[PDB]
């Protein structure tokens, strides 16, 4: 069955990143890998999705591209990130009623060896801010600023306080605290802009808010740490890795005690997500199951879905911001696993809305690695293992 | 071209 209305299969191997403008949801670049003999590159590609030809082409990766994103609050930018470190800087243009969008390579940076995601920085205090994590631990935030493409990325910080792989990031709400997590059971949210070192925030490293080790038995989650999450208030932010393990860590509001420790599912938890609206926080699992908890409610457990994506992992969840249905704000929960299919559930009981099929199953070398569906969550476009990007309605 | 480290998770 292939429920998709539109795809894209212009990628010659897996696809591993996927961005979209945060304006114009047709918008999207995607990016993965050329194939698996050395001598293969990364590959990106920009879609219009309004068989797809792109109307841009992201070249100069000798590795795979592991990471994308158009900037906050307009899209001025795009940005790619590989596994050969390169990170490399579009300025991108979209005509009122001209015509295509159009980009502009403005440059490249080596900053690190090997890149694993991208985090815009919501703050509207700070436009064109993106921070990244890598391989060797190390978090960098830079700002874009296209004047001056002698040197159009400025360094704001450039931290080194994980020692393991950075595995995810996620910012605060009013994007002031950086929360990113490692390999090697470490936590640090960064105080990016120097707001919470100016009010005595800071911890005695003078860079974080929090900074949580292996050494703190209470936090420690043996065999490392995979996602992250902040709460909408940016009150909590949620951290989640090996065994199921999820634990929940007080933040300043501009902190650093466990106020909940959570372990209702049984392998690594790949996906955090807060409701904007809703009380509740999401965790996709390895185990194929995804658990909603109560957050007003010591994160009691609302509701455990076993078999979500059958008992193949769950690779991303996300809640839709504001569907057309309004009554369905903050409860609507979109989740994509190496089964190869996207489904959306209703997260008010204590649920399936849809389930959109037509990549290719883990095992058949497919499985979906990612997926945006911009505000409205009415368009799900989605990378896969399979080489394949797939466009699907709700 | 490399896989990432988190498909090396997912796939056991």
């Amino acid at each position: 069955e292939n429920d998709s209305i539109a795809y894209f299969d212009g990628h010659k191997d897996s696809v591993f990143a996927i961005a979209q403008h945060p304006l114009y949801p047709n918008i999207v670049a995607t990016g993965g890998s050329e194939g698996d003999a050395d001598d293969a590159p990364g590959k990106g590609y920009v879609l219009d999705i309004s068989s797809l030809n792109p109307i841009f082409e992201i070249d100069g990766h000798t590795d795979s591209i592991n990471a994308l994103t158009f900037t906050l609050p307009r899209g001025d930018f795009l940005v790619s990130g590989g596994m050969d470190g390169r990170m490399r800087v579009y300025a991108v243009s979209v005509p009122q009623n001209g015509a295509l969008a159009q980009f502009k390579f403005l440059a490249e940076s080596q900053e690190t060896e090997e890149i694993n995601w991208f985090a815009p920085c919501p703050s509207p205090d700070h436009p064109n801010t993106i921070a990244l994590g890598a391989s060797d631990g190390s978090v960098w935030v830079f700002t874009l600023d296209a004047s001056d493409p002698s040197n159009p990325v400025q360094i704001v910080q450039s931290y080194f306080l994980h020692t393991g792989p950075c595995t995810a990031g996620a910012w605060s709400p009013d994007g002031l605290l950086l929360a990113t997590v490692s390999e090697d059971e470490s936590l640090h949210v960064y105080d990016v802009f120097g707001v919470a070192a100016s009010k005595s925030l800071v911890t005695d490293n003078g860079q974080t808010v929090v900074s949580l080790t292996n050494v703190d038995q209470r936090f420690a989650v043996e065999g490392g740490l995979f996602s992250v999450a902040v709460s909408p208030t940016g009150a909590v932010v949620a951290v989640g890795g090996a065994g199921g393990q999820i634990k929940i860590v007080g933040l300043p509001r501009l902190a650093g005690t466990i106020l909940a420790s959570l372990q209702i599912q049984s392998d690594n938890i790949e996906s955090l997500a807060f409701s904007p609206s809703a009380p509740i926080l999401a965790a996709g699992s390895t185990d194929g199951s995804i658990a909603v908890f109560d957050t007003s409610r010591s994160f009691a457990l609302r509701r455990h879905l076993r078999g979500a994506h059958a008992e193949d992992p769950v690779v991303k969840v996300e809640f839709v911001k504001s569907p057309p249905n309004a009554a369905m704000a903050g409860w609507l929960l979109t989740s994509c696993g190496m089964d190869g299919v996207v489904r959306r559930w209703d997260l008010r009981g204590g649920g399936l809305v849809k389930e959109w099929k037509g990549h290719r199953s883990g095992q058949e070398g497919g499985g979906v690695l990612g997926f945006v569906q911009g505000e409205t969550g009415e368009r799900i476009v989605t990378v896969g293992d399979d080489a394949v990007v797939l466009v699907f309605e709700a | 071209a490399r896989r990432p480290a988190r498909c090396y998770r997912y796939c056991k």
